[PDB]
């Protein structure tokens, strides 16, 4: 009927983490290679993603219990959960009014089409928007949003994962804090938790769709040379 | 090897 | 006492090549990651160099006799001669008035110091300027400038080179056209040829100094992640 | 391997 310290301290760490690794002004985006509307958006979006990965790694490093895992398991979790963490956090900039990520003047306002100029179709780009909408509508609290990202990152079901027993416990601790929170601090959210977990299953699918499309793109050297070393390494298979 | 990813995780 | 067709046709190809691969307005530079004056210039200059390599490969592909070499020998020559070709061509933007490469407003006006913010010192950055000055003062014709780059690219003395006998003949054909040209079309340039060849020996040194400094930088993952795949690959040793 | 450098040389 009331959250305990360890839990409350878990929420404080995660929220501070997201804050130290997510800017609501999107000021660093000018440092990226400029957008251009033949895979013309590829250079900008590669920098966007590569940037975000550094952020996700920053957030992860501060997820309680994560630094305790082995370098190998940390890397296995990041690599597999990375793309999804990026989709979850991107929701912050998503705009239901225009069905696009609004991160600045018309320049940094990424709509479904600018992603196509980055090597992606619409058949697979449709579920992303479908996902960004349902997630948005959940009007999550920063606490639940931040938790969901931490819960998603500690999914034991990741190819490459060793200590799937510990990683499993951690995720359970997090899922519990998310349930208690929603229960005591989130009025009207009785179905919520279950809706949030469902969102992770969707991420799996979007994750698998990206892998495929990225695989083709990364295989063509004229395109991969547009990617950044960090991306090439995080989405690469040389594990 | 994961040169980059290793340095980043500190 | 007068150039022959094959020679004249060699000069026409090289000049057209340089033209199709060198812009005197430097308009594409806005596409690079913006400059910033902790290796703050590294992101911009990496894009500058990576860009230039694509250009050098474009020029090379059109050097007469080059496409006839084996993929392997083409790659061996590019990799080893790349950095030097970049220093030779950069001379076009060098400004003796301010001892810097002027490629745009204060933004793209790279002076000796902005390179330091890219992982380089002054002990080794001094010979580059010393070299850019002497070269500039030679007031080369576009024909001699273009030749020199072709002659430099066909230096048989490159680690990795197989057919060092053919590559050797090609370079000789080019050195001959450069001598005839200077002799019949370049009044007052009696010492010139010899001065130009000396410039290649200097490139060797600058080339060796870069290798070392780049090696350190590329070894530190926090820095290499700033480089681009093409650079990482051209200056890398995985031959 | 030189993936990139190969594609570029056509
Ligand atoms: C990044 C962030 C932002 C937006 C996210 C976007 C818009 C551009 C395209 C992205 C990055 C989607 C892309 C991945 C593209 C990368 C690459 C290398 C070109 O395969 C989609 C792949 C998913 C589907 C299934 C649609 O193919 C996933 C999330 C989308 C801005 C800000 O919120 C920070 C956040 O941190
Ligand atoms: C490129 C071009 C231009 C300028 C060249 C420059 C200025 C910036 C720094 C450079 C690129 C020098 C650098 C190499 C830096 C790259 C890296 C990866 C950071 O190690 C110097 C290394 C040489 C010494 C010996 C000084 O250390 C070589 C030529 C210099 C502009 C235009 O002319 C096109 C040309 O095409």
């Amino acid at each position: 009927h009331m959250l305990s310290d360890e839990q409350m301290q878990i929420i404080n760490s995660l929220v501070e983490a997201h804050h130290k690794t997510y800017d609501d002004s999107y000021s660093d985006f000018v440092r990226f290679r400029p957008p251009v509307r033949r895979l013309s958006m590829l250079p900008h979006l590669a920098d966007l993603v590569s940037y975000s990965i550094q952020k996700v790694i920053g957030f992860a490093k501060m997820i309680p219990g994560f630094r305790d895992l082995t370098a190998e398991d940390q890397i296995a979790l990041l690599k597999s959960s990375a793309i999804e963490i990026i989709m979850l956090r991107s929701n912050q900039s998503f705009s239901l009014e225009d069905m696009s990520w609004s991160c600045g003047g018309p320049d940094f306002k990424y709509c479904i089409n600018d992603v196509t100029k980055a090597g992606h179709t619409l058949e697979l780009l449709e579920p992303l928007v479908k996902f960004q909408v349902g997630l948005k509508k959940l009007k999550l609290h920063e606490e639940e949003h931040v938790l969901l990202m931490a819960i998603c990152l500690l999914s034991p079901d990741r190819p490459g994962v060793q200590d799937h027993v510990r990683i499993e416990a951690l995720q359970d601790r997090l899922c519990d804090v998310l349930q208690a929170y929603i229960r005591i601090q989130h009025p009207g959210g009785r179905l919520l938790y279950a809706k949030m977990i469902q969102k992770l299953a969707d991420l799996r699918s979007l994750n698998e769709e990206h892998s495929k499309q990225y695989r083709s793109l990364s295989f063509q050297p004229e395109h991969s040379m547009q990617l950044t070393p960090l991306v090439l390494e995080v989405f690469g298979s040389e594990v | 090897r994961h040169k980059i990813l290793h340095r980043l995780l500190q």
